[PDB]
């Protein structure tokens, strides 16, 4: 369902309006990546979610072994994220 | 810092080290200033 309201407001504008839409409807896109969409905001600084240039290495890192690798398997996703981090 | 100049125009400036100022001021007030100061540097090492 939020597929669906991405694409009716702003996947359907043009490429002068995207950059533009993004920005006025940001924290409220981060919410519901965070909550709804099996795609996660990357960005975690201190338990709040935040931009990518406000992390530290570490927690840059930590988030990476978070969204790719799977700890209860103890597994990764890919191969070719293994060989991205 | 002294600065001669043409026109009788001599000059002298004295730099005191910061740790002066910072003990002046109680135990409070400089662990709350120490945190806005790596606030911004964060902010600013962004910036640059």
């Amino acid at each position: 369902m939020f597929w669906k309201e991405l694409d009716d407001t702003i996947f359907n504008l043009p490429k002068n309006k995207l950059l533009d839409a993004l920005n006025k409807k940001r924290d409220h896109i981060i919410k519901k990546l965070n909550n709804d969409f099996q795609k996660p905001w990357f960005g975690k600084n201190a338990n709040g979610v935040c931009d990518l240039q406000e992390m530290t290495y570490k927690e840059v890192a930590n988030r990476l072994v978070e969204l790719m690798y799977v700890k209860k398997s103890h597994r990764w996703i890919d191969v070719s994220l293994r060989n991205m981090y | 810092v002294t600065s001669f100049g043409f026109g009788q125009k001599g000059a002298q400036a004295v730099v005191v080290h910061p740790d002066y100022l910072f003990a002046v001021l109680d135990r409070s007030t400089y662990e709350e200033y120490a945190t806005k100061v790596s606030a911004r540097n964060k902010k600013t090492y962004r910036y640059m």
